[PDB]
């Protein structure tokens, strides 16, 4: 929703 | 019928993989479950010796541990993985990456990332070109709620149209608008409102000179  | 879905990768030939919104808590649960079991059980570093076509875990670069098939072994250092809930891949090294449990097979919940197309529209052949499409559509769609069609089927994965989930504007119709694709004309009845239009689109998109239409 990230990810990061 | 259009299905809520979660956008997670976009690849560079124009295709992309999606969640179903409809199993996300699900997943959710089971990625909460499986690092539970995972921090309680820790992975050793290089304990865990890959093979190709099998399931495993992977340490991902947010650091989180997520499910993953193993596509090539280049070497103890270079596994080639893909993450099957989002569909992303990544080359590893075996100290990233740990044995699935059971408990969290793919026989407990599939894989949640499904490979689809846009219909209607062409990758574009020259290199430069996709990537202004594709890049367009990561900005556009990347970790978004799209409403999702199965159009038809293909030699590959199913050609699908998407629609932004707040403003239920087409995705694929949005590139064709910006000059980053053609039209792939289908004549099928079922179809026609869609791609006379579509071609109308093209139109706005010529006579605008966008992208790939900038010089004639």
């Amino acid at each position: 929703r990230g990810r990061h | 019928s259009y299905k809520p879905v979660f956008v997670t990768e976009i690849t560079d030939d124009l295709h992309f993989y999606v969640q179903d919104v409809e199993t996300g808590t699900q997943l959710e649960k089971l990625m909460e479950n499986m690092r539970n079991d995972i921090a309680s059980h820790p992975p050793v570093e290089g304990s865990y010796a890959p093979r190709r076509g099998e399931f495993c875990i992977a340490k991902f670069v947010d650091g989180e541990w997520y499910r993953a098939r193993v596509e090539k072994v280049e070497s103890p250092a270079k596994i080639h993985v893909f993450y099957i809930d989002y569909g992303n891949r990544e080359v590893l090294p075996s100290t990233r990456l740990g044995t699935l449990s059971p408990a969290f097979s793919t026989r407990v919940l599939p894989a949640q990332a499904t490979e689809y197309a846009f219909a209607f529209i062409q990758v574009p052949q020259d290199d430069d070109a996709r990537t202004d499409a594709v890049d367009s559509v990561v900005r556009d769609i990347q970790n978004t709620q799209c409403l999702l069609n199965v159009e038809h089927l293909s030699a590959g994965c199913p050609h699908v149209t998407l629609q932004f989930a707040d403003s239920k504007g087409d995705v694929g119709l949005g590139l064709v608008k910006e000059g980053l694709v053609m039209v792939e004309v289908r004549k099928e009845k079922q179809f026609q409102k869609v791609i006379t239009e579509y071609l109308n689109a093209q139109e706005s998109a010529k006579s605008a000179r966008l992208n790939l239409w900038r010089y004639g």
